């Protein structure tokens, strides 16, 4: 079972703080270390800090400016990174991860987005995309979906709930007047749509919204 | 603070070749570096503990090696699921610090794309807009141009294009091409067209739909 | 029983104690000083047992005031138990030569 | 003795901006470097002490990090206050050196 637990996004003006949290599960010791690692968008991971929740002594990076604060609450088996007064340097995703005290991170959380931003949050629409009538077919056929107007990132997108997985590529967003768009791609055996189901499930953790469309032949 | 240097900063191998994957300490520190492997959109997954020691879980394919300065990540014969950033990080002083990366790239066969066109969707044209949506997929080598023409006369403006990573699943790439129109934009013409120029084929693939 | 064998069993299980939490607390105290070594428990454990029986390689040792404090209570700890046990044996060879000689 | 190696001599920065100031120590000293500001016919002002610490009276915008051989003097968001020569000063060997200097320049 998923030992951290971080929320997927947070959305942050410029100038405020945000705190994010990391809930552990799993084997838990006295000589356990959460540590927090800064990632920006194509480049590579960065140290913040540590803290032994069992303690509650912290310590960070010295080379960067000190944004964060750590903190632990015992009882819910939470790590909590305050990230105060933000600006679009700051925007990143957060990993934290688990060290038992023996210097390597066993385990890592699945990552906090965090988008610094003046504009405001916005779920996808999401629209099906099946071939139109003069579409000649091969063995496989191409279906997919259209997720655009949405802010910030992330979306998450599956096929079929997860259970599809080969021929799947959802591609990067783009980013126009601070919306986001982009599209997902699913390749199946023709023979097998649109008898067996093809369902896209768009998950937008800022807007707390998953919505589901089905892939239906035009008419 | 310990420097760690991993250069080359890209690595191309063929698929199941050996590779070795650089990470060089600005001081000596014994075995305290461990590896990581970070798929596109992944979290970074430990491979390699103290240089030379297995995780369970970890395919035999990956071993660590060296020590003082010198650190050597192999995996013996690459396949495309490696596709991967890879990263070093030392234990032996703190603060623990990370490499800057070693991205693993494959040269898979040439490969054409498979290109298909969408018109926009009904619940999309209820809403006053149009998007023309075309994908050009498992195609390689990576360069690729798409063009767009509305009844006969190529289009450039609204047209936005995102590429994928090399796949790890095929080593392949995938690109999309997005024609967003009004509704009223999009009602004014009929054919639609989406031309894509590779490597495979002095003739472009090309894909269209009439709005009838 | 015996004064002597039970304060030597009692140094040594002080003893054990003393280097388990030493290991913790150097970590502890050590971790956050740029350059430190001491900061991972296994080679804490190595660095505490090394630094009781005085043996001292060098290849291990605090640079913090804690840490340092941390250093001296466990070469304290490893000195005083050691001469414990030196006492006791003295005792246990002192007792059986008074009875060798008819005293 | 211990070099200290401070390069750039000078350092151009918009204001606000954040300034980094290195130093290159010859050999390994730990954490055992001192910096000190020098403003036009000023005497010198001790502004971070054993590479990190925070002294009282100096400015928040201060920090310092680094170890073994390589310094860095931090500034966050450069202010005209801070125009001056910024000089390194080692004393894990005897005798205590200084660097050449960083002229800060906005
Ligand atoms: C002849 C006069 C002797 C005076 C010496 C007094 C030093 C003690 C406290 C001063 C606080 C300080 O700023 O030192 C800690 C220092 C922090 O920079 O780090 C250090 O590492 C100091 C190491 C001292 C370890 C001594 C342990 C002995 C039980
Ligand atoms: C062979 C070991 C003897 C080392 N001693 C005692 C051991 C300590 C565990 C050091 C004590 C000094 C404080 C004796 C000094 C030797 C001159
Ligand atoms: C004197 C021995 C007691 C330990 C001192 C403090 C422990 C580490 C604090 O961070
Ligand atoms: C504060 C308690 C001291 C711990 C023993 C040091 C080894
Ligand atoms: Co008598």
């Amino acid at each position: 079972q998923v030992q951290l637990q971080q929320p997927g996004a947070e959305l942050v003006k410029p100038g405020a703080s945000v705190k994010l949290s990391c809930k552990a599960s799993g084997y838990t010791f006295t000589s356990d270390w959460i540590h927090w690692v800064k990632q920006r968008p194509g480049h590579g991971l960065e140290w913040i800090g540590e803290i032994i929740p069992s303690y509650g002594r912290a310590n960070y990076n010295e080379k960067i400016q000190k944004k964060a604060t750590l903190t632990a609450d015992k009882s819910s088996s939470t790590a909590f990174m305050q990230l105060s007064s933000l600006t679009s340097e700051d925007s990143a995703v957060y990993y934290c991860a688990r060290e038992r005290g023996d210097g390597y991170f066993a385990v890592w959380g699945a990552g906090t987005t965090v988008t610094v931003s003046s504009a405001k949050t916005t779920p996808p629409s999401v629209y099906p995309l099946a071939p139109g009538s003069a579409a000649q077919t091969n063995s496989m056929v191409t279906l997919g979906c259209l997720v655009k107007g949405y802010f910030p990132e992330p979306v998450t997108v599956t096929w079929n709930s997860g259970s599809l997985s080969s021929g799947v590529h959802t591609f990067p967003a783009v980013l126009q007047s601070d919306l986001y768009t982009l599209s997902s791609s699913v390749t199946v055996p023709s023979s097998s749509w649109p008898s067996e189901t093809v369902t896209c499930n768009v998950a937008h953790p800022a807007s707390s919204t998953k919505v589901d469309k089905k892939i239906v032949p035009r008419d | 603070d310990i420097l760690l240097t991993q250069s080359p900063a890209i690595l191309s191998v063929s698929p199941g070749e050996r590779v070795s994957f650089s990470c060089r300490a600005s001081q000596s520190i014994g075995t305290d570096i461990h590896w990581y492997q970070q798929r596109t959109n992944g979290s970074p997954r430990l491979l390699i503990k103290y240089a030379s020691e297995s995780i369970s879980g970890i395919p035999s394919r990956f071993s660590g090696s060296g020590s003082g300065t010198d650190f050597t990540l192999s995996i013996n014969s690459v396949e495309s699921e490696d596709i991967a950033n890879y990263y070093c990080q030392q234990s032996n002083r703190w603060p623990f610090t990370f490499g800057s990366g070693t991205k693993l790239e494959i040269k898979r066969a040439d490969a054409a794309p498979t290109v298909s066109i969408f018109p926009p969707s009904s619940e999309q044209l209820t809403s006053g807009g149009a998007s023309v949506v075309c994908f050009l997929n498992n195609f390689y080598p990576k360069d690729i141009n798409v063009k767009w023409k509305i009844d006969g006369s190529e289009r450039q403006n609204g047209v936005l294009n995102s590429w994928t990573d090399q796949d790890s699943k095929d080593s392949t790439y995938s690109m999309s091409s997005t024609l967003t129109l009004t509704k009223d934009e999009y009602e004014r013409h009929n054919s639609y067209t989406c031309e894509a120029t590779h490597k495979t084929s002095t003739s472009p693939i090309v894909k269209s739909f009439n709005r009838n | 029983s015996a004064l002597h064998w039970r304060a030597a069993g009692a140094a040594t299980v002080l003893l054990v104690i003393v280097l388990l939490a030493g290991s913790y607390l150097a970590v502890l105290a050590e971790r956050g000083a740029p350059g430190a070594q001491l900061i991972t428990y296994p080679r804490a454990l190595w660095w505490s047992v090394e630094t009781a029986t005085t043996v001292g390689y060098g290849d291990l040792y605090p640079v913090t005031l804690w840490g340092r404090c941390v250093a001296v209570v466990v070469m304290v700890a490893g000195i005083t138990s050691f001469g414990l046990v030196t006492a006791a044996l003295a005792t246990w060879f002192v007792g059986r030569e008074q009875e060798r000689r008819g005293h």
